[PDB]
RNA sequence: AAUGGGUAAUUAUAGCGAGCUAGAAAGCGUUUCCG
RNA sequence: ACGGAAACGCUUUCUAGCUCGCUAUAAUUACCCAU
């Protein structure tokens, strides 16, 4: 048969994230590198292409043997759920990345922002002489929270495998908390908590049970 | 799994500042207790045009006085019956060593998330466990920073090998030490410390118009540090060793040449987290004193010796933890140097 | 004041209208005023700049309003960087802001002023 | 009047070779976020079918209910998706048949 | 000036005209600008250039008068740029860019330019 | 006037051919679509015509 | 000495700038009126 | 009493698949100036 499982899940932040854009007409002694944003909202968001690329890259150390030298070399549990380009049978694999935008915009008043990225001055310094060359790199704020739509989609090659799927997206996120969701993460920058993980059939009438105990495990 | 933590827990001593840029210049604070309130200027500005007093504020500001506390924030306040504050809420206790009371000058803000409170940046963490790095290592501390081109100061950045440079594997050691940042800790742990040069040759110390507004010290910041791959996760339990072995480099010169009342010891591994400290924890000292010396032909000399060194006034404050309780500055009046830090470091 | 086809030419015309440095026979031609002060001026506009392309013009009155303020505050102390805020009309262009625009054309005429006084001097 | 300056936002990408760990950009237009897209979808009723019309109907409204759920163009594992369907609502433009019953099917 | 049958050929022959570098031969005819200096300065030629097949040339010209202000800034610090913005002159190819097919003429000469800066490498 | 380079179009196009889900592009050419075109249809009146015009 | 003040730098630096698949594929090339 | 008359260049076909805006980087240095 056929069905669409809906991974709901929120995405605070513990440190602020960076995911990049670039402006070119920033200002001088201004924002050097912005985040990507919305363009009606002017909200920052996190792009599914962020996303997918972390935890493949992030799930390729761990699903891999024989390291990949490129990712069209994932190894077929892999490449199920991300899809190889060149195979027959993965291309256009199971999962469809949502961007997640922000969901407490209103939560962020009250506890007092004036804006939803802050910006935070880092300073090159040369270690010798000591001189310096500044940065101001914009950052969506500490508590930000944002709606993590992940998107699994099962046909009937899928349905005695999809709990070995379920348990790799299950890791992928507890993989990815122990990492950085993009930016410039070696020093803070993107330590991420996957919070109230939830599967929601959404079309085809399949049981959301037995995987739905094991988001929460 | 390969990622291996470590909790830092960074003892501030000696007080710390970081950050933020920008700073708060004179006639932008009101000294009306025994605290210093930094209202939001907009809104200030606002409530006093509703009170029609902009015409006389914009003459107040350009206007000097030969006594300088008649030209603070606080005689506007005072000269025009301005009795609500209401502004935007920032306020910090005075400690009684920044002097005349409250006629202080151009205060430095320190870093500061959206929600107002301080943090220090991992950032910022991650450049004092660097120096350390690239200190005691032979290998980084040898004949470093190829000139090469025009000015002498520039520094080899490609002896640390940090790029991805195709066909070779990528190896990034300092992609490797992943440091975050600290939870954001009270307004209350912040107390306006003043800088003081400490000169050689000359036996005074001279208060210079810089207000670093600077943690307090005894405050304990927890920094988290993930470590990847086995080269890089190596250098961070040996963290401690390399601490003092930087200290032990550090008091052989520019901690010699000065009275052993000045500097106080430390009981744990020394770091010096960033301000005021000054182009010796900064630097990388060897190529640093020849080529940093060379840098200063101005009214503000770097002068002969290595360095001026950099102190703070700040409160008195004892531990009372080991057998004995450290007074914790070896001197009276208060002399603390800037930018003194402890930590001790454990996995996991 | 200053459109969006005349502020860079105002601004390059401005730097060259400042006072230099009839004294100090060794580079002649410099200005009395430096970098550090120009940039002081620089990074006032620089939050208002970044936080107007995200924010509503009405929620921006208040630390425009006072603008008014720290411009003639930075022009008190220091009588030569007067010069410049007298030469290059800086309180005269402050009254013009009116809208978004008209906020971000002034953000990048202070911009002009500094591009044009690190490439002369 | 939501005062955004262009329609196609720029999406600056990057991707990251497993070994060696470089980065290779890009650079894709997409439509902003909030756009609005006039659809219609002329439907023919001939005189052969007299049960396939509200049968189809079913077929049309929920083809329509999985592209909300699946993609649209795009590069949809990676975001650039998610179309929305809002006043779904039929007309006959060409006379003679009852829409009441699929404008009611239409919830 | 720029006509539309030499512009590349001016783009060559500038780049051509670069100082290069008579210091180490470790591979040497190197040049002092950088890569990412130019490619900062295309990086904002080359977002107009797509701006302009959509939009107005009345509705790009705050754009467009910061070009100069970015040119001049980028080319005051670090002096192999004010190299190039005088060897393939920069500054009085924006001040004739009065039409919009002269503002793409300008956008694809600056591509010109990094071009030929990236084939003689 | 309003600035339009070429009358016609050109769209690119593919054929997705179920698994395995390879493309395979096309050009077609289009005109574009403010293209009025002069249109003339000329009806003809007789004698057999006159009863059956108005139809 | 006291008093009043801060001042000078650096404002990003070095890179990558798209890569590989597909590049059209099935049908219909005349039928009827006519001898 | 037009080598004519009748005759849609038309049907089917997702510009799609894979791809982290990443890499390194203490907002720091210097210590004075004027009466």
């Amino acid at each position: 048969t056929f069905a669409k499982i809906k991974f709901s899940a929120q995405i605070r932040l513990e440190t602020g994230l960076h995911i990049g854009g670039s402006d070119a007409f920033a200002a001088i002694g201004a924002i050097n590198s912005p985040v990507i944003k919305d363009p009606i909202t002017n909200l920052p968001i996190i792009p599914g292409s962020s996303l997918k690329g972390k935890m493949r890259t992030l799930l390729a150390k761990v699903y891999n043997e024989k390291v990949a030298e490129k990712p069209s070399d994932d190894s077929d549990i892999l490449s199920r759920l991300f899809g190889n380009s060149k195979d027959k049978r993965f291309k256009m694999g199971r999962l469809i990345f949502r961007d997640a935008f922000l969901s407490n915009a209103d939560e962020l008043d009250s506890l007092g922002v004036r804006s939803y990225t802050e910006v935070k001055f880092e300073n090159t310094i040369d270690r010798i002489t000591a001189e310096a060359n500044p940065r101001q790199i914009e950052r969506a704020i500490r508590n930000s929270t944002f709606d993590f739509e992940l998107i699994y989609e099962i046909t009937d090659e899928n349905e005695n495998q999809v709990e070995e799927d379920f348990k790799v997206i299950r890791d992928g996120l507890k993989l990815l908390e122990l990492d950085y969701l993009g930016g410039s993460g070696s020093r803070g920058y993107g330590k991420v908590a996957f919070e109230n993980l939830k599967a929601t059939t959404v079309f085809g009438n399949y049981d959301v049970k037995t995987l739905n105990e094991l988001l929460t495990a | 799994n390969d990622y291996r933590t470590f909790k830092l827990s960074l003892l501030t001593l000696a007080p710390i500042h970081i950050g933020n840029g920008e700073k708060y210049t004179s006639r932008e604070f009101i000294y009306e207790n025994k605290k210093f309130y930094f209202p939001d200027m907009g809104k200030f500005y606002n409530k006093m045009v509703e009170k029609r007093l902009a015409e006389k504020f914009e003459a107040f500001l350009i206007q000097t006085r030969p006594n300088a506390r008649n030209n603070r924030l606080i005689s506007f306040l005072n000269d025009n019956r301005i009795a609500e504050r209401s502004f935007g809420g920032y306020s910090i206790s005075e400690t009684g060593l920044e002097s005349s009371a409250g006629a202080i000058n151009e205060v430095n803000k320190f870093i500061r998330d959206a929600f107002g409170n301080p943090y220090i940046p991992g950032s910022s963490l991650k450049g004092a466990i660097r120096t350390i790095l690239m200190n005691t290592t032979p290998k980084w501390n040898n004949e470093n920073a190829v000139n090469d081109f025009g000015r002498f100061p520039k520094e080899n950045k490609n002896l640390i090998p940090w790029g991805p440079k195709k066909g070779k594997e990528y190896d990034d050691l300092f992609n490797a030490i992943r440091v975050s940042d600290s939870k954001p800790f009270d307004n209350k742990s912040l107390i306006l410390v003043q800088k003081w040069d400490y000169s050689a040759k000359t036996n005074k110390a001279k208060p210079l118009p810089l207000y670093r507004e600077s943690i307090s010290p005894l405050t304990k910041i927890e920094f988290e540090i993930t470590t990847t791959t086995d080269e890089a996760g190596r250098l961070i339990e040996e963290l401690g060793k390399r601490a003092q072995a930087f200290y032990k480099d550090y008091k052989a010169f520019f901690l010699s040449e000065f009275p052993d009342d000045k500097i106080q010891a430390n009981l744990q591994y020394p770091i010096y987290l960033g301000a005021g400290s000054g182009a010796w924890t900064k630097t990388l000292f060897k190529q640093a004193d020849g080529i940093l010396q060379r840098r200063y032909s101005r009214m503000k000399t770097k002068m002969v010796k290595k360095g001026v060194l950099k102190l703070t006034k700040a409160p008195l404050k004892t531990v009372k933890i080991p057998s004995g309780n450290h007074s914790l500055v070896k001197n009276h009046e208060s002399f603390y140097e800037m930018g003194k830090a402890n930590f001790m470091i454990k996995e996991i | 004041i200053l459109t969006d086809e005349n502020y860079v030419d105002i601004a390059e015309k401005a730097i060259l209208k400042l006072e230099r440095n009839t004294r100090n026979r060794k580079n002649p031609d410099a200005f009395f005023l430096t970098t550090s002060k120009l940039r002081n001026l620089l990074s006032l506009t620089s939050t208002l700049f970044d936080e107007s392309k995200v924010k509503e013009y009405d929620a921006l009155l208040d630390r425009i309003a006072y603008l008014r303020v720290q411009f003639v505050y930075q022009a008190g102390r220091e009588i030569a960087v007067k010069d410049l805020i007298e030469k290059a009309q800086i309180l005269e262009a402050l009254k013009e802001i009116k809208d978004r625009e008209t906020l971000q054309r002034f953000c990048r005429y202070m911009e002009a002023l500094v591009a044009y006084f690190k490439f002369y001097g």
